[PDB]
């Protein structure tokens, strides 16, 4: 027969199954290029599996390999398209955990598309039977690839100019309770909070269009509350209108309405998806709007150290898509946050370049190729009694948000807003004069001193004095110093 | 009404010693300082009037204090502000701004509401001082 | 260690 | 009519010695060779039938000549062609193709003209051999 | 060519004992059985000709075997198929179908390619038997 005579007898291309590390997916003597995409994975092999074979399997199944030999490989420049595992090391103070470095060719990805990049890096590797657990810890995205993405629509610098606000963190609050209020009652809270001294207020992530309140009603009343407050104070004000919806057509309809009534900003949720997010960031740039991103759902895969994706990677992907704000943690609030890991997140979102810093979880040096900066947002069970800690851990480019910490004031919403602004102003002034505001004694005294000229602040300090959330963290570092 | 533009407007008017300290903090960073004036406080009024060129390499707050003293006795009733600029790659913008002189009294603003399609309103913010007198004689 | 900065030029 | 697909169709049918030389030229470059067959010669008929797998590391034209000899005595009346592939980055495609066997007679094709909007025509090219008999018995 | 419609066309023609067993499997489920015929085997030819009404409450394959025997000696050369229907809420559709009689020879089909805008082609699949003779005399 012709078929039998034309059978491949080459050692590498004869039919059958061979190890991934003998298929060309492991290369300890590999030289990395400045155009290559790189990834760091924390792998846990099944009892009996060789650490190097596991790394080679992850590299092959995330590039061009399958479980058995295929001759069709000879119709392509195979060596150029194969990903290569090049370094494997044990995780310190651990047995059965190893770190693995992998390099990918630039031509494997579609320009400007996050769905495509993720389809390769996280497509099916996490479900492989030969591994018991797996976690993507970091990535190095090259200058060449960064240039095919838009980056933030507004950016921190242009945004401060749009608000005429410079040299201090911005302030905000969420409307409470989460659900149940009508459009007219929603506008009343916005008017009150802004008038007391907040820069912005926001709808809860779960507020969209429901039987108790339809969206068009909420948008109209909110613009009346914003204009009233701005005319009474002489400042630019705003509220995050939520445009999250079930279909792309409905999203666009809500974005075009908010622009028509003159909103300076709008907000979206992470549950919408990468493709919907990319479309929204392109629209905001073409229509002069600020875009806020709520990270609903992130903790389903970013909480445990043994399996999933580390938040610092999500930070990079979202800065590439082009969002203007993103929730990043508080350290002292009611949600999870280790101080060393959080400092790493803030740096990834605000710096022009990153240098290796193991104790902070920074594994790769990386430049941002002049992409604009993304503003971090701190929210979740925090109060004016903790002002000294917030200034020391979060920095100056950040939005501090107080929901229960404002509406829960006994003397009204306007009183709550005033207590928060005064506390901040006094702390920054003291800092700029060279005081040790972080000391457990200096910090509180500074607030106490300011309180003797502001009744609202005195009331708040006495109310939430002994309030704290101390619990062991889940996601921690693997290095020290 | 008290105009709440600036970073320290929820605190009492600052003393000269207080102002000097904030200036000393900006120069320790290497920032450039300048002084501006206006009698139109609309929140979208971006360009205030410049008082001379910015002080780029001055390394002593006394030089900044002197210039502010002159403007105070030279300019008409209105508002004065001090700004700090950072020309570092990645910023190239202002990084601080605070008010340092106010008029005896400020009446404030009111809203005008033009009705357009459906229930939509087009809003306009109006100043009492501006609508009443020309520049130079508003306060 | 410090070989991670030299292995990834 | 004579079908003019291929690079040497304006020359007489090539001898076996001529064919061997062209093969020797492709292997000196390091190209992979294969043989195909069909009885439908429409110019948009991209996929001819494959005769075994491509000969990747064969370094002697005699191996290619043998395979062509077999097809000649095994396949039905129709057309046979030899192709050469280059898998180098920047190419990864075919780089040569020529006919090496023809039917005793080829009637050719005719055009059908469907009239659509205004003066536009939608054309269809039709083969006499195909329309008359099923595959295997067209020539 | 062999027509590959049906669930067992990659196996040899089934014997009468083989057919009876498959019928016995469908009745154990409570399904309704029917027999159809056609001389046009286009893959989009959905409605074959019906041979009587479906056998709804027959509980013995011998009844189905008898009907198939009649069609075989009564119908013209062509194709015959047996189908099983399930009227349960959630289904209400056919759940099995296989060929049980073929013509002595099937020439097959060929493709016609109309060229439209850009590089687009509109394809049409054509049968040799249909184009040559009217229904009743195609095989
Ligand atoms: O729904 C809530 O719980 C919040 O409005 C908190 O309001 P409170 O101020 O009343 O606590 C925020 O969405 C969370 O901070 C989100 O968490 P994160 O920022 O970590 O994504």
């Amino acid at each position: 027969s012709v078929s039998e005579r034309t059978r491949i007898k080459s050692d590498r291309y004869e039919s059958g199954v061979i190890p991934y590390a003998k298929m060309g997916y492991w290369d300890a003597a590999y030289a990395v290029k400045n155009t290559d995409v790189l990834a760091l994975f924390r792998i846990t092999p099944q009892p009996g599996v060789d650490p190097v074979e596991a790394a080679a399997a992850v590299a092959g199944e995330s590039s061009t390999a399958t479980w058995t030999v295929v001759w069709t490989d000879l119709l392509t420049a195979c060596d150029r398209y194969r990903a290569k595992a090049y370094r494997v090391d044990p995780v310190p103070n651990t047995t059965d955990q190893y770190f693995a470095f992998i390099a990918y060719e630039c031509d494997l990805f579609e320009e400007g598309s996050l769905a495509n990049l993720t389809a390769s890096i996280i497509g099916n590797v996490f479900g492989f039977k030969a591994v018991s657990a797996l976690r993507l810890e970091d990535m190095r995205i090259p200058h060449s690839y960064l240039k095919t993405f838009q980056g933030p629509a507004t950016g921190v610098i242009v945004e401060r100019e749009r608000l005429n606000k410079y040299g201090i963190p911005l302030l905000g609050a969420t409307v409470k309770p989460k659900l149940g209020l009508s459009g007219k009652n929603y506008g009343r809270v916005v008017y009150e909070g802004l008038k007391g001294g907040l820069d912005f207020l926001k709808d809860d992530e779960n507020i969209n269009s429901q039987p108790f309140m339809r969206w068009r009603e909420r948008f109209l009343y909110c613009m009346e509350g914003i204009n009233r407050a701005s005319a009474a104070t002489g400042e630019t004000k705003g509220s995050y209108l939520n445009i999250t919806a079930g279909t792309m057509e409905e999203v666009y309809k809500r974005a075009e309405y908010a622009k028509t009534v003159g909103s300076i900003v709008v907000m979206i949720d992470l549950v919408m998806g990468y493709t919907a997010i990319q479309s929204a960031a392109i629209w905001a740039r073409d229509n002069d709007l600020i875009l806020h991103l709520h990270r609903a759902g992130n903790s389903t895969y970013a909480r445990q150290k043994n399996h999933g994706i580390n938040f610092r990677v999500i930070c990079k992907w979202m800065r590439m898509c082009g969002v203007d704000h993103i929730h990043a943690g508080t350290v002292v609030g009611k949600l999870e946050g280790d101080p060393l890991m959080i400092k790493g997140f803030y740096d990834t979102l605000l710096l022009t370049h990153l240098n290796v810093n193991l104790p902070y979880g920074i594994f790769f040096e990386m430049t941002w190729a002049s992409l604009r900066k993304c503003m971090p947002v701190a929210s979740g069970g925090i109060h004016c009694g903790q002002m000294h800690q917030l200034v020391h851990y979060l920095g100056d480019d950040v939005v501090l948000q107080f929901g229960g910490g404002t509406i829960g004031h006994p003397d009204g919403i306007q009183a709550g807003a005033t207590a928060n602004r005064v506390a901040l102003e006094a702390m920054i002034l003291a800092r700029n004069e060279g005081a040790d505001y972080f000391n457990s004694d200096i910090g509180p005294q500074i607030l106490r001193n300011a309180a003797k000229t502001c009744g609202p602040l005195q009331t708040a300090l006495d109310l939430w004095k002994d309030i704290s959330f101390n619990y062991t963290s889940t996601d921690t570092s693997d290095f020290s110093v | 009404m008290r105009l709440t533009q600036g970073c320290f407007s929820f605190l009492p008017d600052l003393t000269d010693q207080q102002i000097e300290k904030q200036i000393a903090y900006c120069i320790t960073k290497g920032w450039a300082m300048n002084v501006e004036w206006t009698d139109d406080p609309h929140p979208r009024n971006s360009y205030w009037e410049l008082w001379g060129l910015p002080l780029f390499d001055v390394k002593d707050p006394a030089s900044v204090m002197f210039e502010l003293r002159e403007a105070r006795k030279s300019c008409a009733a209105g508002y004065i502000r001090i700004n700090a600029f950072n020309a570092a790659y990645g910023t190239e913008s202002c990084v601080m701004s605070f008010i340092v002189n106010r008029p005896s009294n400020e009446p404030g603003f009111y809203l005008e509401r033009q009705e357009l399609e459906g229930r939509r309103i087009a809003y306009t913010t109006k100043s009492y001082s501006v609508q009443a007198n020309p520049e130079g004689g508003r306060y | 260690a410090a070989e991670w900065g030299s292995m990834n030029q």
